[PDB]
RNA sequence: AUUAAUAGGGACGGUCGGGGGCAUCAGUAUUCAAUUGUCAGAGGUGAAAUUCUUGGAUUUAUUGAAGACUAACUACUGCGAAAGCAUUUGCCAAGGACGUUUUCAUUAAUCAAGAACGAAAGUUAGGGGAUCGAAGAUGAUCAGAUACCGUCGUAGUCUUAA
């Protein structure tokens, strides 16, 4: 490999746009106790590569900001994150910040770094709002993240309302509350009872929780909708896999005698 | 790139320094020709049991070495014979990493043991070293016979030893004494016998297992057992690791050129010493750090990386990862290392593959010592302006133990026998606290270790309890190392007590302690039975209640002086007598400040000084918001009390001391108005104190008020500094200051010819470090004194050793203080100073080579991790120079001392004659050199401050009228004025102002200096002084015809003119005629 | 060396713009929350209805949190390749007009093809849903990846009026 002074450089001349030699020799250098060849490197790396690479070129923000997570500054770290503000955007760079907190054991930080970020990327993106979602209720904050999720609701117009609406219930769902996970999905299903967009995503994920209970049951109710044809017998197709995976033969054998028959008209 | 490069140049040079040649090492394996043939000869005898064993060898030459215990015909079942062995190479001969040592080394020609001769058994109830015991002996026998044999044994010895002083391996030794001739390499050939790769089973030979079933654990038994087995692997790995690296060994011989500076080396700490992990353990731990490092198997040095990079990454490794309390370490020689962040209270660097522990040779007394030299060492590395090779290893870190250390004791250990320890110590030593630590230099070597670990604790920085006069020899013909030094049977004449004490607990009267309940706690049971009688019921300050212990200040030791009398008299030994009679005598040359409790006062107390800093801040409240024509903006002093800078320790009503009124320099507001004339500038500004005194004689009748002419600034002669003494006893010289200072020096200098231009610069000089630099130096000399409050008590008394010797005459205390302050900020190599012994003992090894000509003095105003930058640092080296273009050999620029504010480097060390600062550098090599040679003891202690005043063709014995040391503030007092303060004068020191007339008319043809404290450098009487004084050189020849010689001289001849001393010496003696006692003329 | 298109690039310096990207600070106006005084109405309408209301609707005032924009000054005012464009100030790069006995001497004009900027827009329920396929369920990948590698499949993709 490349551990010499000599020999990371040469690769330079031969690899002008690979910044991940200088991701290996910013971890060659600072592992010499001497990292201000390592913010050289980091430095050198942006100077020396191309800049139609924007894959390398944001991840250099990302090099030079890790590095200083662990081995930086209070106000070195913040330099580097309004030149990466100016270069490249910001809370891209910012939710790459937010999962470096989330590893840099710096939970106060970080609730400040999701506010800040909710000034700016709060009220046009619903991205960031599941990010603080998940984030929440793996803590163990449950009501923490519904606080901000109604906020979320007056942060964005009325498209991004059925998009974070959604992505509140399968965060919930995964490690949050779940039964105020199906209620989203029970207030999903009753905002748009013809959109099946959000009962089918609940009963992927409810057949994902493997309630046999709480899956036919909204199977049972989604047929007598308003669905045509196709979400008829496809989605009686999700009721025989279901039932298969189970281990009850019954439900899977008058499945079938559910969906015919209603077809039959 | 220029901390590696010009490093690199440093490394390749001083790797060339020690460049052993081929030579050397030609007749030296040549002579392991004659070893490896005469061996091959040596043949096997018959099995027999342990009876026979000791019946064939009492009447022979050779003797076994058998290590305690030794074995028993009642308990003794197996046999015993001797074996041809497969010798075999390791260690630095077999990696290439030797070198030239002056001083010699051991090449370890390894000899594995033959692996039927060892039972399953082997391992148990020490019987695998009771054949390397028999067969070390039985195989000196047979090449003592064989070497006699082909006549080399006329220069050849054999001898006993042990293998990296571990007493549970016997061991030989082969040397040359003063074609086989390796004397002129000086390498010795250490015969070392191993057993084979896990002839017993590792997994039973770990640290949690026993191996002395009669079980406890047993890490330093199994590390003798386990070990003697990886001298094949381990090696076979360093034998590949140095073909995957360039440099391997060459940042081996830096991590052997580093570790050898700080006394770390292969021989073992577990019996009283400092060591455990030096070249044998640097070079595995580099195979270790090329091999990955991280905590899940990540790199932490390159493989193909140079010397600059796996030596500093190494060392800052033994730094930032512990491995003592916090961690350990992992290696496999059979694949990463891979950290394990759980530790087991000492050194554990685990071989996963070899199951011993790489680290176990290190106690906790010494891993601990060698990592705050691993941190400094690694921030050397890290700093960018100034070079630090030859910090590392070239400057000796291990001389003495006053240096390295703060304070050592000489604690007499007579123990007598081992069967009487019964009465001679409160310890109860059987045989199973003897079986992990079965030498008896080791079990009171950790044991009196923890005893002083509750007794200083965080007081200080380690602990090291060192075995005096303990060696690792012993003949073949005798049993092991037996003496009769001591009036003991130990391993050791005696120990001492060695630690670096941190100066912010190290004299705590308050023993802290757990905190009281209900019932008797275990945290404060261990307390409780420690102190006994000495621990009390105290309430904190805030309302928290503890179990607690008061201390006894005292003026000449500290408070752990006690307690390292104490510990020790209680579980230590109770004949034991623990002093320090260095640091005790040391504290007596200081003067006694006449003040309560000023024999209970530590050399931290620094209470008296701050107690006059309030008297004047009440001085300036009276001040400051006062009415004036002209509004007050500032109020400072830059006196030498409140920058603890003073000889005398401020006492209120002290007249008679020269520090007495600490001196002020005061500001008004920005003004046009200020006339710009020399003799109206002063004329003015003692007006607006002449109101300022209207405003301090009219409501403020508490403080005093008297006017004196300031004479210290050349060619000023229409100065005024204001004398306000207090109500409490504290007095302050005060004087203005404005803009127009500084205009008047400089406007002085350029309209001025090229003829007289040099003094009023030198003047300007006056009144710049008096008043334009004078606040700056104030500012920064109490800021940096919070890091090392040693400085304090070392530069006080470092001037109080400067004054006794005739030197304060010519110098200022500023530059005498930042002599003593460049230890602190730059310490290297040495430790923090934390005491005045240290303190002053650092100042005499620094001041000796101290050559004025080639390196001059740049300190850093920094505390602890300000200073100036390397381009800035850079301009204070051109300052040295383009200065000794005209004054190379330092006859005119010779003391070049600058710092951050000054980089001038003549602030305070500008006019003064080369002459005395010859003596200056003089003294300091020959105070020194008594040191190492003599030993250190109180008959050279005081002679420090014994000056014979030799080389004098002047020397002038006085004794003024009145003893003035009890009212200088000296307690050998001080309570009140007089009605007039004008006949406060009259118990000053009279020779002050006699000899600064002496200076004053004699300057061209005498060279007058004297001392300015004559309270407490007259002795008893406290008025007592002498005067050295030397002709010039230039007066010593035959002077022509002139006006301007400016010279007390006589007629010689009708052209030529000499100064007579006929008449020089009755000058002198005419003017102080009532002080006249006696005159040494030559 | 035939001239330096009162063609053109390029260069200097004085200007200027609501130009755009980023940042700075300032401004009123709005919502929601904490909360006091008090209610027979409050909102809406041509008249009503509807809506919240001794659950204090409603008015005033204060604090917190969040989102938008630069009224009067202010206009046939300039600018931006067009689209578009208004607090104070900057950074970076772009630009109308300017004068040179400044530099080059046609480097110059229209653009198929082919590419760059970019004005509006995603709501209700009916059918179809063949294909695709977000939502999600998924086996691998990198240290880590909700992405790039492989699949089923919901809304939709096709159409119907508001």
């Amino acid at each position: 490999a490349p551990e010499s002074v000599a020999d990371f450089e040469r690769l330079l001349i031969g690899n002008p746009n690979s910044s991940v030699v200088w991701m290996n020799y910013m971890a060659f250098q600072l592992q010499l106790s001497e990292i201000e060849k390592a913010r050289e490197l980091a430095e050198r790396a942006l100077k020396t590569i191309n800049f139609r690479e924007e894959a390398e070129k944001l991840n250099i923000w990302i090099a030079m900001l890790n590095l200083e997570n662990t081995f930086g500054t209070e106000e070195t770290l913040e330099e580097v994150f309004s030149r990466a503000c100016q270069y490249m955007d910001s809370y891209t760079i910012h939710t790459k910040l937010l999962g470096i907190y989330e590893i840099s054991e710096k939970f106060d930080k970080a609730a400040e770094l999701f506010k800040a970020t909710a000034k700016k990327f709060g009220g046009e993106k619903v991205s960031i709002w599941v990010s603080w979602g998940d984030f929440l209720i793996s803590h163990n904050e449950e009501q923490e993240a519904r606080t901000i999720l109604g906020n979320a609701l007056k942060a964005l117009p009325k498209r991004n309302h059925i998009e974070v609406v959604r992505k509140f219930a399968q965060l919930e769902f995964a490690k949050g509350d779940p039964e105020r996970g199906r209620s989203l999905f029970e207030g999903l299903v009753a905002d748009a009872p013809k959109r099946i967009d959000l009962w089918n995503v609940y009963v992927d994920q409810e057949v994902k929780a493997k309630d046999k209970k709480k899956v036919e049951d909204l199977f049972e109710r989604i047929i007598t909708k308003k669905i045509t044809r196709k979400q008829a017998k496809f989605f009686f197709n999700k009721w025989l896999q279901f039932e298969e995976s189970e281990g009850d033969e019954k439900t899977i054998e008058y499945v079938k005698a559910k969906a015919t028959e209603y077809v039959a008209s | 790139l220029f901390k590696s490069n010009i490093f690199k140049l440093q490394i390749d040079e001083l790797l060339e320094q020690v460049k052993l040649k081929q030579k050397h090492v030609l007749k030296v394996e040549k002579f392991l020709h004659k070893l490896y043939d005469i061996l091959q000869e040596i043949p096997d005898w018959e099995e027999k049991s342990l009876a026979e064993v000791d019946s064939f060898f009492k009447n022979k030459i050779v003797s076994v070495p058998f290590v305690d215990p030794k074995p028993i015909p009642q308990n003794t079942n197996y046999k015993f014979n001797y074996k041809k062995p497969d010798i075999s190479l390791i260690g630095s001969f077999a990696l290439k990493a030797g070198i030239y040592q002056p001083n010699g080394s051991s090449i370890d020609t390894l000899l594995t043991m033959p692996k039927e001769l060892f039972e399953k058994k082997d391992f148990l109830n020490f019987r695998c070293l009771h054949k390397r015991s028999v067969y070390l002996a039985y195989l000196t026998h047979h090449l003592l016979i064989l070497l006699k044999k082909d006549k080399l044994d006329s220069f050849l010895q054999l001898e006993y030893s042990y293998f990296d002083n571990d007493p549970l391996l016997p061991i030989l030794r082969i040397s040359c004494s003063k074609d086989y001739n390796f004397y002129k390499t000086r390498f010795s050939i250490n015969l070392l016998i191993g057993f084979p790769y896990k002839v017993f089973e590792p997994k039973k030979l770990l640290p949690n297992r026993n191996c002395i079933r009669i079980l406890p654990a047993t890490p330093l038994y199994n590390f003798s057992v386990l070990s003697s087995s990886t001298h094949e692997n381990y090696l076979k790995y360093l034998y590949k690791t140095k073909k995957q690296t360039e440099s391997f060994v060459e940042a081996t011989v830096l991590g052997r050129l580093w570790l050898q500076q700080r006394g770390f080396s292969s021989n073992m700490s577990h019996s009283g010493s400092l060591g455990g992990f030096g070249t044998f353990e640097f070079t595995i731990l580099m195979a270790a750090l090329l091999n990955g490092g991280g905590i899940n198997s990540n790199k932490i040095l390159l493989h193909g990386f140079s010397s600059y990079q796996l030596f500093k990454g190494v060392i800052k490794y033994l730094a930032t990862m512990d491995l003592c309390h916090d961690g350990h370490l992992q290696f496999h020689s059979n694949p990463a290392s891979k950290y394990i962040d759980e530790g087991f209270q000492t050194p554990t660097l685990f071989d996963k593959s070899t199951k011993v522990n790489i680290l176990t040779k290190m106690t906790v007394s010494s891993y601990q010592i060698l990592k705050e030299y691993a941190g400094e060492t690694l921030r050397m590395l890290n700093n960018v302006v100034q070079d630090q090779f030859s910090n590392i290893f070239l400057t000796n870190i291990s001389r003495f133990d006053n240096l390295k250390y703060d304070l050592c004791y000489d604690v007499q250990l007579p123990l007598g026998k081992y069967n009487n320890l019964e009465t001679s110590l409160a310890a109860t030593f059987g045989s199973m606290e003897r079986v992990k630590f079965i030498t008896l230099e080791n079990f009171l070597a950790h044991k009196i270790t923890n005893v002083a670990r509750y007794a200083l604790g965080d007081r200080i920085k380690y602990i090291q309890i060192e075995m005096v006069g303990q060696k690792s020899d012993f003949p073949i013909t005798k049993r092991k190392v037996y003496s009769n030094t001591g009036g003991n049977h130990f391993n050791f004449d005696f120990v001492r007590v060695k630690l670096i004490v941190n100066p912010s607990e190290c004299d705590k009267l308050v023993t802290k302690g757990p905190a009281h309940s209900e019932t008797m706690s275990t945290e404060a049971a261990v307390f409780k039975n420690f102190w006994g009688i000495k621990s009390s019921l105290r309430r904190f300050k805030d309302g928290s209640i503890t179990h607690c212990c008061v201390w006894s200040t005292s003026s000449s030791e500290p408070i752990i002086s006690s307690i390292v009398n104490f510990a020790l008299q209680k579980h230590v030994s109770k004949k034991a007598q623990i002093s320090n009679e260095t640091i005790k005598k040391f504290h007596n040359f200081l003067p006694l400040p006449n003040l309560p409790s000023s024999a209970k006062t530590s050399v931290l107390n620094l209470s008296s000084f701050f107690n006059l800093k309030k008297s004047f801040d009440d001085l300036y409240k009276i001040i400051f918001q006062m009415k004036l024509p002209l509004s007050v903006k500032s109020i400072l002093p830059v006196g030498s009390a409140f920058r603890y800078t003073s000889l005398c320790q401020p006492v209120p009503f002290a007249y008679s001391d020269p520090d007495f009124f600490q001196d002020v320099i005061l500001e008004f507001e920005t003004s046009p108005k200020w006339p710009d004339e020399i003799t109206s500038l002063e004329k003015a500004k003692t007006a607006f104190l002449l109101k300022i005194q209207e405003e301090l004689s009219a409501n403020s009748s508490t403080y005093r008020s008297f006017f004196s002419r300031d004479e210290s600034i050349p060619y000023n002669l229409e100065i005024v500094t204001l004398n306000i003494l207090t109500p409490e006893g504290y007095g302050f010289k005060f004087r203005v200051l404005t803009e127009r200072d500084e205009i008047l020096y400089l406007r002085a200098i350029a309209n001025a010819r090229n003829e007289l231009k040099p003094e009023l610069e030198a003047t300007f000089l006056k009144f710049t470090a008096k008043y334009l630099a004078s606040v700056r130096h104030t500012r920064t000399l109490e800021n940096i004194s919070h890091s090392y409050q040693f400085y304090s008590p070392v530069v006080r008394l470092f001037k109080r050793w400067l004054d006794t010797h005739l030197l304060l005459g010519h110098i200022t205390d500023e530059l005498a203080e930042l002599i003593a302050i460049k230890p602190f900020v730059d310490p290297a190599p040495y430790f923090i100073p934390g005491s005045l012994e240290n303190g002053f003992l650092k100042v005499l090894k620094f001041i000796s080579q101290w050559n004025w000509k080639d390196d001059p003095l740049i300190l850093d105003l920094v505390k602890p991790e300000e200073r100036l930058t390397l381009a800035q640092y850079k301009g204070i080296q051109m300052n040295f120079t383009n200065l000794r273009n005209s004054d190379p050999n330092g006859t005119h620029l010779q003391f070049f001392v600058a710092s951050k504010n000054d980089p001038s480097g003549i602030l305070y060390s500008s006019g003064i004659p080369l002459p005395i600062a010859t003596r200056l550098t003089a003294l300091a090599k020959v105070a020194v050199n008594l040191l190492q040679t003599h030993g250190l003891n109180q008959q050279t202690i005081n002679l420090l401050f014994t000056p014979g005043l030799k080389d004098y063709d002047f020397v002038v014995d006085l004794r003024t009228p009145i003893g003035l040391k009890s009212s200088c503030g000296i307690l050998s007092a001080p309570s009140n004025f007089p009605e007039n303060l004008n006949d406060l004068s009259e118990k000053m020191d009279p020779t002050y102002q006699l000899v600064k007339y002496l200076n004053l008319k004699y300057k061209n043809s005498l060279i007058l200096s004297s001392r300015k404290y004559i309270g407490v450098n007259g002795g008893e009487k406290g008025d007592k002084n002498v005067i050295t004084g030397l002709i010039k050189p230039l007066f010593k020849g035959a002077h022509k015809f002139r006006v301007n010689l400016d010279c007390n001289v006589k007629p010689v001849d009708d052209e030529n003119v000499i100064l007579n001393k006929e008449a020089i010496f009755h000058e002198i003696a005419a003017f102080g005629n009532d002080m006249v006692i006696n005159f040494e003329t030559d």
